[PDB]
């Protein structure tokens, strides 16, 4: 009929198409076939209960939402903050010398960002503890206490993170046409009632595609910073699912409750950006 | 809310440029005025400057006898409406005009008033619920004149408000501006690279090329005595054909151009051109005919057919003198084709020339 | 934005917002000046709380210990290999790809789409992945590391939405002229696509150097691994023999000055190419150094 | 050829060896290429030497799928027995027997050594690290520390608070601070030896948390509840600064430091390599003498040392069953029990790193005269490494100083040293308890310890539940199966 | 070469919606026929059928002999001019234009000739060596125009080929493409949106609404005789003045108009005019004058004027009847009030009218 005809003219198209699809199918749809069969050994289902209790695991979901939560809050609105702080800039050498200096970090590896960490951090030894005894403040073992890991961990990620996740915003409030703030100055609009009654919400559909895709990954926050930093002493605080997979899987080689955990965190991060799509496609423009 | 603005020796100059250069307009109160030319000159930014969306680098403006120059563009009494959709997506309508109201919040039954009599005004009362997203542009453009007479100031500024729509919401958006001058008659500067619009809506008309204001007056001021060959190209439907020529021979009455063309001149005293003296003849298409003057007494051009553009109820021939090509207005049907040679009458009275070098009318 | 200047709220707004930023900024740039310093300063002065900001003594040996290390180098050729190469095999699977779903016209355009977008929001897991990994024999292998991850959906639905964006009269004029898929691609459709090449070419770079988790995962001989697991060794575990324990009295130079050093080392060319991605993209006022 | 040749042909093969946490094998060692050049067997090091951990590359290289020929390491004991009745790998009794005269003349004259090494069925499926010698650990302070700050040295646990107290807020050095660290280690298990001062037990044997036998009770010292009185101290004297709050990060690099940059005051460890350094670093630190010292007397009002050297500690090397080549690799492991094998593996190569005078090895004067500790030379030449030779202490003797020898006889005619713990023998099904819970419970003991010595849990206010959860990961099931074995070794 | 083309039947189908819905139409070799329309249509889409970008869901289409149905765009025969100029940035402007040929041979074609008489046609010999990056829209549009050409097909498709550029530019294009067509004299088949091309350039218009085609014919047979309202409102410079009246007592005699205004009608047979009848009153802004020139008396009309825009010489006067408002072309040299009561004299020859409800041609 009609798709033999298309095909003919459409041959060298499909071709491009092919080895793509086919690279698909093997590094990422297969795993999933793998997935099916690594549920069951070594039916199957009652592992599961072995994640429902254990002390270990429930406080590796229990960190796992904790460090969403405020991976999300301080987190995901750094990066707007930074844009519309450096859209209010004049003298455009200067913002050009703070938008390097703020975009630079993200170029640096995270094992080079966790050694800046460990070297700062350390004991009598990193500058960090060195300005706090030349204020007075004495000293304090970071890493080894379970009350830092999270604020060290979230101030590292906003200063590697915060510039490079900003420029997307900038971009998105610098697409506005010029006329919506002239007008409003025209009627005598102030600065904050611009990025108040114009910007934000003219922004709002970016920041809300950019919310749903930062919730899909929500629970997998911080995986390849905790897997370097988190001390025997800061198990605790620091374990979250990933890493809990992560620990068990590849390192203890136990394959089967691992991939568990898998699926379990995957379908919960398939749900939550189900709902996350839903609530952002009803009450925002358009959605993914 | 009806005040006089004027405009002394302005000019703005960006990265040591100057774009435009010692600007001088005087608008009296409700007067409609049209800063009209080609692309790239300081209209735009003259308007602008006015509203205080850009700074003046020289020179002085001011409404009434407040100088606004170091004022802020809210208390300098104006509204502007601009070329691109100054209304906001996420807002209504209803919302969209009472924006600038609402910045200062306070009575919300002004706010509402204002509105009602706005959108009464425009037609915006079925549209107050109405969101930007879906709309037209001249509904658009139109709830943004609802922007600028809610602010009910001293002065309308128009930047290019038709250029975004089609020529038939041109034309019909340009007759709604026109009746709704005639209803608050509030003084307006309005801005156009259309003569069209300029000469139609404008009591009075300023052209302006690269920064310089090249002539002002009424717009039949302007179609009927251009200054320089500048505004004679600019201003009508057609552009008037302007086309060199010499005189030597006869000075007083005589002109010829091109292969051999000989135009008697009606006396015009005052004149006292030269013979020999190197000119631009030009005359008007709708001036010119096809042997209608019934064997006219100055002995009228001679061309060879170039094209035939069937308009409508009218035509339009372009014909070649020589090296060059003047259009003449013509009737319906006219057979000629191309090819053939013809001869076209000139209308003696409504004949201009211009100077070689210095561009003024020197006739 | 717009240049009013004028009012005073706005201006102390406006003042204070330049400060805040400032501040930020300064803090965002101390950490990298710093590590200089100290790998430039003497292991004594900052073992003693000596050095922040500037060096003291200086000293210039911990250099000289990070370049007589073979694996440090040769680690950095492997990241060097898996950045050029790892980069042009994401390319070759991605453009014609992503040119193919492009276009309008397709039977599966629907079904590859939804193929390709749905490994965005689930994905199999770690361990299946590993063991997928296994059973292609890609294990311990650095076309494994290569062809391993070649494609993101990001990428390709980018590339494609770029394509989309292009005016299909340059395809269509193509088609008039005689030409068809393939020879379009390459002499028009690509030429066009060249900031969209820049931005997938970046991510896909910063994304090959900086990758640590499934290099140190799936590589095993050590001639293999990467710049940043050798890192991750050094520069973070800071386990060490009593060789280089020895070595540390014997030199002067700390253990931290050593690291300091290492990471400077590695950085460097990041700070090198870094003025020329942004030149390039920004090309304008700010707008950002995608 | 040579008269050591195990092999006619050469032969390559397949070693992972990952020890310690710090060296791999390296073909290209001095020892290893001696190694080659006598045996005519090259070992080929499939490793990755970027890693950390050496046990997780192990149990990484195992579920791997693929095997190679020869398996070294430390602490492998166990889990050698594991592999070793899941037929990873290949018993070498029979070879021992055929092929290896040397082993097995070893394992004649040491029934002993051969019994802790056998499997519950009773093959070899390893051949093990044998060090030779007397004691291990002592402890050494700061003879100058003790002068200048006008304290005589500390004969019990109080003097020594006093001591360590005045070396935290009187200033020792001198450089006018009190960044100076009273008490350190190279080892970090040793933050909890110091129990020994409030009289409790950090272990039963040189192995680090180890059973023990307390009048015909099989025992572990940590689940005692002696452990939290000392425990409490160990953690005041962290709290008071005493002792070094890196003490289980830092490690390796610890006497290289705090010695160097002149911030310890005391120090456990060992005694050759601790005296080395009054010889080494006294130019750069002027006024260093450390010396030996006998222990404190604890709160019992006796005098403890529990560390003593053991023969035949959990380390070696084995075969599997994709080698191939058992013959040839015998015969190699034999090669290590023999007088060259045990000159090339002790003392290093002759021509750089000793020569042989009258039918013995003697260390060069380059070697003897280097800062750095002879055995920290021999780890990164390859020699003195966790593989199957026999150690011999001569070599061990030449380095060791004679203030270092007179606290050697010091301890040992003070009788200091408490006997060490040889362990069990348990049958197949009794010892998969053991190894199965004991990893995860000793893992889990380690973490809690080290969470109380930091100070970031309270040790009586989670005594209870530290119990229960010793009680819930089997660590009573391991120790009555453990006494399950004694009971029927020893009865009167 | 000189081709004819006839299109059969054709109908493309979009899901169960259908965009086009059999169009038919002969063109003859060698002329110049344009498809002229609102923005959505199938005009476009029949040009591209034409051209075999889209695929022919139905019906026949050919050139002379051979049937294009089935075919390869490259064999078609024809060339395409698109709205985007079609141009490649990064190839040069000579290398633009050899782009097609390049593909067929090399050297022997000598392409030196071609590019020679065809940059010779649009008149650029300098702009062989340049980039469409820094060339104007009208100069793209132009050697785009001339990679059509270079061609030499059967078929000529041009759609809307100058939407972007400006009006000045836009004339000038257009005369230009009117001395193309008259000098090489190839088949061509052009669509645009806008009125004044279709009637200039084409020998033949079509006209298509959104559904089938409206109508074809001369520009002359167009604004002379529409089919219906809605070619009588979109042709012409002014839109035709269209508003609703009746009959009442006599039919061919009499039509009557909101404000009370009767108007006489020609007889005019062929009409079939009833009485009581609906009907909507069309008349051309230059058939209605000034009260009392020449008429008289049985023409005439009363209003009362709304605006009056002074174009130039002549004016646009918009003249309130009943609650409805025709404009009337006037001269733009007279003095008119706004507010006045006005008398309008129509031009009874030219009158149309048309149905309410079948909104065909009735007079
Ligand atoms: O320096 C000496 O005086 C000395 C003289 C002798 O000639 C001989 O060289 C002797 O070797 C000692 C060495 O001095 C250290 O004390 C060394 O310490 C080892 C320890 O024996 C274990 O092997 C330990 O294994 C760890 C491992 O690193 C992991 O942490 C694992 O998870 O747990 C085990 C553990 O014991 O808990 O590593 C220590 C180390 O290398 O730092 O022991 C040797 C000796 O031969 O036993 O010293």
């Amino acid at each position: 009929e009609r798709l033999w005809k298309d095909i003919k003219r459409d041959w060298l198209l499909y071709a491009m198409l092919l080895p793509t699809i086919i690279w698909f199918l093997i590094f990422l749809y297969k795993p999933m076939i793998g997935l099916q069969m690594a549920f069951k050994q070594y039916i199957g289902f009652d592992h599961f209960v072995t994640l429902f209790q254990s002390e270990q695991f429930i406080r590796a979901i229990k960190n796992t939402l904790t460090l969403s939560g405020l991976s999300l809050l301080f987190g995901f609105p750094m990066p707007i903050l930074l844009a519309l702080m450096i859209n209010e800039v004049y003298s455009k050498g200067y913002r050009k010398a703070v938008q390097t200096i703020v975009y630079l970090p993200h170029f640096i590896s995270i094992v080079i960002v966790a050694g800046l960490v460990v070297t700062f951090l350390s004991p009598s030894t990193g500058v960090v503890n060195n300005m706090l005894s030349w204020i007075g403040l004495d000293r304090v073992y970071f890493l080894t206490q379970p009350e830092w890991f999270r604020p060290i961990y979230i101030s590292s990620n906003i200063w590697k993170e915060a510039g490079f996740d900003s420029i997307v915003y900038l971009a998105a409030i610098m697409s506005i046409n010029p006329a919506l703030y002239e007008s409003a100055q025209v009627d005598g609009a102030t600065r904050w009632q611009m990025i108040t009654r114009i910007t934000l919400p003219c922004i709002v559909p970016t920041i809300a595609v950019l919310l749903v895709i930062r919730l899909g990954h929500i629970l997998e926050v911080g995986f390849e910073y905790i897997i370097l930093l988190y001390q025997p002493t800061t198990y605790e605080t620091a374990d979250v699912i990933s890493t809990y997979i992560y620990r068990l899987g590849l390192q203890g080689a136990r394959y089967d409750i691992a991939t568990a955990a898998g699926i379990f965190n995957a379908v919960v991060a398939l749900v939550i950006v189900l709902f996350a799509n839903h609530m952002s496609r009803r009450i925002t423009k358009t959605g993914v | 809310m009806v005040a006089s603005v004027s405009i002394q020796n302005v000019v703005k100059r960006y990265d040591k440029t100057t774009v435009v250069h010692g600007v001088s307009l005087d608008i009296e109160p409700g007067e409609f005025v049209v800063l009209v030319g080609p692309s790239g000159c300081g209209k735009s930014t003259t308007l602008r400057m006015v509203a205080g969306l850009e700074e003046i680098s020289g020179g002085t403006i001011r409404i009434d006898g407040r100088v606004i120059n170091d004022l802020a563009p809210k208390d300098r009494d104006v509204a502007m409406v601009f070329q691109n959709y100054a209304l906001y997506p996420h807002l209504n309508v209803r919302d969209n005009i009472s924006f600038g109201l609402r910045l200062k919040r306070t009575k919300k039954s002004v706010i509402d008033a204002a509105v009602k009599t706005a959108a009464d005004i425009l037609g915006l009362q079925p549209l107050l619920e109405r969101k930007p997203s879906d709309l037209s542009g001249g509904q658009r453009q139109r709830v943004a004149m609802g922007r600028a007479i809610v602010r009910d100031p001293k002065v309308f500024l128009f930047d290019q408000p038709l250029s975004n729509l089609d020529a038939k919401l041109r034309t019909q958006m340009r007759a709604e501006i026109k009746r709704l001058h005639q209803r608050l008659g509030t003084t307006v500067i309005y801005v156009t690279h259309d003569q069209v619009e300029a000469m139609t809506l404008a009591d009075r008309i300023v052209v302006m090329r690269d920064g310089l204001i090249e002539q002002i007056g009424k717009p039949m001021d302007l179609f009927l005595h251009p200054a320089n060959t500048f505004v004679a190209s600019f201003i009508g439907s057609p552009p008037m054909n302007l086309m060199p020529a010499r005189i030597a021979v006869d000075s007083t009455q005589h002109v010829e151009l091109n292969g051999g063309n000989r135009i008697s001149l009606l006396p015009r005293a005052g004149t006292h051109l030269a013979p020999g003296q190197e000119v631009v003849f030009g005359i008007r298409p709708e001036d010119v005919t096809l042997d209608g003057v019934e064997g006219s007494e100055r002995a009228q051009i001679k061309a060879t057919v170039d094209i035939v553009e069937p308009l409508g109820s009218e035509s339009i021939l372009h014909a070649t003198v020589g090296d060059h090509s003047l259009v003449v207005k013509v009737g319906g049907l006219n057979e000629v084709h191309p090819g053939d040679p013809v001869t076209l009458h000139v209308d003696l009275t409504r004949v201009h020339l211009f100077d070689a070098q210095s561009q003024a009318s020197i006739y | 934005l717009a240049t009013p200047f004028y009012s005073r709220s706005d201006r102390i707004f406006g003042i204070v917002n330049a400060v805040l930023l400032g501040i930020f900024a300064l803090c965002a740039l101390y950490p990298i000046i710093y590590i200089f310093s100290m790998s430039i300063s003497s292991g004594a002065a900052v073992t003693q709380g000596r050095v922040f900001l500037l060096p003291v003594d200086i000293d210039f040996s911990a250099y000289g210990r990070v370049l007589h290390d073979k694996l440090f180098w040769t680690s950095y050729a492997n990241t060097i290999f898996y950045t050029v190469f790892g980069v042009v095999t994401s390319l070759i699977f991605i453009v014609p790809g992503a040119y193919a779903l492009s276009k309008p016209r397709i039977r599966g355009r629907r079904v590859f789409g939804f193929i390709i977008a749905f490994t965005m929001w689930f994905n199999a897991g770690m361990i299946p992945f590993f063991l997928n990994m296994r059973d292609l024999g890609l294990l311990d292998n650095r076309f494994g590391i290569l062809i391993g991850f070649a494609c993101n959906a990001f990428n390709i639905i980018l590339m494609r939405n770029y394509f989309e964006s292009i005016s299909a009269s340059f395809e269509e004029a193509a088609r008039m002229d005689g030409a068809n898929d393939l020879q379009i691609l390459w002499k028009v459709y690509i030429p066009l696509a060249k900031p969209a090449l820049a931005t997938i070419t970046l991510l896909c770079a910063i994304s090959r150097w900086n990758g640590y988790f499934w290099a140190m995962v799936l590589l095993r001989a050590e001639e293999k691994i990467p710049l940043q697991v050798y890192l991750k060794k050094t520069i973070v575990d800071l386990n060490v023999n009593e060789e280089f324990a020895g070595a540390l009295l014997t030199n002067s130079y700390s253990m931290e000055t050593v690291v300091g050093a290492i990471i400077v080392m590695s950085i460097i060319p990041v700070i090198i190419v870094y003025p020329v991605v942004q030149k390039y993209f920004t090309k304008g006022v700010m707008l950002g150094g995608v | 050829k040579e008269a050591t040749w195990v092999t006619d042909k050469p032969l390559t093969l397949k070693i992972h060896m990952h020890f310690r946490d710090k060296w791999v094998w390296d073909e290209n060692w001095p020892v290893a290429k001696e190694s080659f050049r006598l045996t005519n067997v090259k070992l080929q090091s499939v490793a990755n030497k970027a890693a950390t951990n050496s046990q997780e590359q192990f149990n990484l290289m195992m579920a791997s799928g693929d095997l190679p020929d020869v398996v070294g390491g430390d602490n492998l004991k166990d889990k050698f027995i594991q592999y070793g009745q899941e037929g990873a790998f290949v018993p070498l009794n029979k070879l021992i027997d055929q092929y290896a005269p040397h082993i097995k003349a070893f394992f004649k004259s040491h029934p002993e050594v051969e019994r802790a090494i056998k499997a519950p069925d009773g093959n070899i499926y390893f051949i093990p690290y044998v060090p030779d010698g007397v004691v291990a650990r002592g402890y050494f302070i700061r003879e100058d520390w003790l002068k200048k700050l006008n304290l005589k040295p500390p004969q019990n646990i109080d003097e020594l608070y006093t001591v360590l107290k005045a070396f935290k807020e009187k200033d020792p050095n001198g450089n006018g601070k009190a960044d100076e660290v009273p008490f350190i280690d190279r080892h970090p298990d040793e933050v909890f030896r110091l129990v020994n001062f409030w009289g409790a037990r950090s272990s039963g044997s040189d192995n680090y948390m180890d059973f023990y036998i307390d009048n015909g009770r099989v025992k572990h010292p940590w689940a005692e509840t002696a452990f939290r009185d000392g425990m409490k101290h160990v953690a005041q004297w962290y709290k008071e600064g005493l002792i070094d709050k890196e003490i289980f990060t830092r490690k390796a690099r610890a006497r290289e430091q705090m010695f160097g940059g002149n911030l310890g005051g005391f120090t456990h460890d060992w005694f050759a390599s601790t005296m080395t350094f009054n010889e080494g670093l006294a130019k750069t630190v002027p006024g260093f003498k450390l010396i030996p010292i006998a222990p404190p007397t604890n709160s019992k009002g006796q005098r403890w040392e529990e560390d003593s050297r053991q023969k035949v500690r959990p380390d070696g090397w084995a075969i599997t069953v994709k080698n191939k080549n058992p013959v040839e690799t015998i015969k190699f492991f034999d090669f290590y029990f023999s007088r060259p094998g045990r000159d090339i593996s002790n003392f290093g190569v002759p021509g750089v790193t000793y020569d042989i005078k009258n039918g013995k090895a003697v260390f060069k004067d380059s070697v003897l005269k280097s800062p750095q500790p002879v055995n920290n030379q021999l780890y990164d030449m390859g020699a003195q490494i966790p593989i199957g030779f026999w150690q011999d202490y001569d070599y061990e003797r030449q380095w060791t100083t004679p203030e270092a020898q007179a606290g050697i006889d010091m301890y040992v005619k003070g009788k200091y040293v408490m006997p060490g713990f040889e362990g069990v023998n348990m049958t197949r099904e009794e010892r998969a308890i053991y190894d199965k819970y004991w990893a995860d419970v000793r893992t889990y003991m380690y973490e809690m310890g080290q969470a109380w010595v930091m100070g970031t849990k309270d040790v009586d206010k989670t005594w209870d539940e530290y119990q229960r959860q010793l009680k819930l990961r089997g660590l009573y099931q391991v120790l009555q199966m453990m006494q399950q074995a004694y009971d029927r070794q020893y009865k009167n």
